[PDB]
């Protein structure tokens, strides 16, 4: 029962990303100290919305796969999802094992599924912050 | 109060009340005080640094040319006030009293390929390199180390 | 539930920038110290604008990225958001390296994350008084 | 909750300046003792209406950037900020270094905050009975 | 009352009643007064100073020309009045009587690159340039230092 | 307790008690003792 036409009314102009139920403030004060600064402000924008629209694209396919049912490309909402990951497909070449580098996760599956909360955080991981300054 | 049994592996602060000086006593040892004598503190672990990590201990005891703990005449120790030192992993030292461990055991921190550390000389010092590096400077700290 | 129709209310003439929530008086003050009058009465003014710019254009970006959704140019705010972005990009480039010689951060990134205050601020940097006077 | 078209009621015919919350008396006494008659009597009449309207103009700054949005020059008062800001860019240049010498601060925003009273005032500063007086 | 055991880096001042005359007292020492004299305060901590930090001390010790804390002829110590002195990073120096601490440890400023200081002279000096700084000069301190 | 003022052709015993071993003391004196040590009875004529 996820808010499925309020997504689309905060779709952007371009293809990109309590709807999400996410820490906002905590992953950017996390990213803050990974040094997203000197990528320069046009790349961080850049690379804030590549990691926004993944993680839209997480929810959206685990939304779908509890039902059963890059390759994402329901009717109704297949042209966001498309173009979503046209966007997704473009950009990503431009950063060539960015989530290791940044502290994330192996790749994006491995990265979307921590961030989102359904799978285990390590100890030797620093994601444990993300869910549980939230929680207080 | 007067019997005191040391563990292996911890230290106490036992206090000279006709000196006001105060020392540690270390070792797998029982110890026996006398009547001035005041024990500080129950014994705790002399603490430990694993490998890839480390710590700093505010107020670093003198040590001589061969590492030798430097003393006083009055039976205190020499520290040296108000600074740092990062100690590396080792045998499980001890601490002498007026010693503060401000950082915990924490890991070296192990920077990635393509990825690089921006660094700056908080005080002028004088580097391996053989550089007088002036405070203020700045470093690229770069590689997979 | 910001006010988002009294920001525009609020627009300038050219595109520079309560609404906001913020010391005013005391960010006036610790920029006063830091040596803003030595850059001319003119160049003051023209520096508190972009600095005021930069905080309205983070605060949209916060609210937008909550919901998931100079890189920054809803379809019915995009022109201020696009004139805002346009007057950013191009007196930027009269100021290099200015946030670390005016003690903000290091980029805008990280200054308008501080002074907005969602961010943690260290002991080694004078920017506790900025949030603090407030609660005073 | 300023009184904004009452400030027009008292516009001069040329651009210059309780509306203001200020001590009127004690900062004539205060200019009587640092030798502003010997400016000349055409002088010093100048000297007061060119720091009466950056008191406005501080004011007005004041007022605008407590919402966030020389160089000043709403649209409806637009006009007569415009011909004030004129008025100040003309003859500020007849004062070179002015404000030390008169004992004010650096420049005139160094001067015009202190005056005002949002921002401390040393004690190496004869400018502590300006907010006090009034107190008395 | 009569027993006072000062700690490792402490002072005291004790009050010479039959002569009106204060001193200082240190060490890791215990002290035994006598009937005139009377102990000001509970022991304090000789104050120290980090590297990259100053303090600045209201009135202080006429020293000699090697530092040695010159007295008068009544036991009392020789200050310099109404002047200060900023002390830099050394040992955990006493406070003689007399000497009041107005600014604290304090961190040493560091200027950045593409910034400068504007510094007045106060009073009348001669730097280590060979300039007589009249007092009322202005000053261009720039660099990265 | 602490403060022990011996008059003149005086003595006391005190007792060294990381010893156990005793002494006497003598003269004119003030005498200043320690923490274990206990001084045994109150100052009696030579």
């Amino acid at each position: 029962a996820v808010p499925w036409t309020e997504l689309l009314s905060l779709q952007t102009e371009d293809g990109f990303w309590l709807i999400l139920n996410l820490n906002t403030n905590g992953l950017h004060s996390f990213l803050k100290q990974k040094g997203i600064q000197s990528l320069g402000v046009k790349g961080r924008e850049c690379l804030l919305d590549l990691i926004a629209t993944m993680l839209v694209l997480q929810f959206i396919r685990t939304r779908l796969e509890k039902e059963g049912i890059m390759k994402m490309d329901i009717p109704w909402a297949f042209e966001a999802i498309k173009q979503a990951s046209e966007w997704v497909r473009r950009t990503e070449g431009q950063y060539p094992s960015i989530c290791p580098r940044l502290e994330l996760g192996n790749d994006w599956d491995s990265a979307t599924k921590q961030l989102l909360g359904l799978q285990p955080i390590s100890t030797v991981s620093p994601l444990h912050r993300v869910l549980h300054y939230s929680q207080g | 109060e007067f019997i005191i049994r040391i563990p292996p592996y911890h230290y106490i602060h036992v206090l000279d009340q006709n000196s006001n000086v105060s020392r540690v006593e270390v070792g797998p040892k029982t110890y026996i005080r006398q009547d001035n004598e005041r024990v500080l503190f129950a014994p705790m672990r002399m603490v430990t640094v694993p490998p890839r990590h480390y710590c700093t201990v505010a107020n670093p005891v003198s040590r001589d040319a061969q590492g030798l703990v430097l003393f006083d005449v009055t039976g205190q120790v020499r520290l040296r006030h108000a600074d740092l030192e990062i100690r590396l992993a080792q045998d499980p030292f001890p601490l002498y009293p007026g010693e503060v461990l401000e950082k915990d055991i924490t890991p070296l921190q192990v920077v990635l390929p393509n990825t690089a550390l921006h660094l700056k000389a908080l005080l002028d010092f004088e580097d391996k390199d053989g550089d007088k590096v002036v405070a203020g400077d700045e470093w690229l700290f770069e590689g997979p180390g």
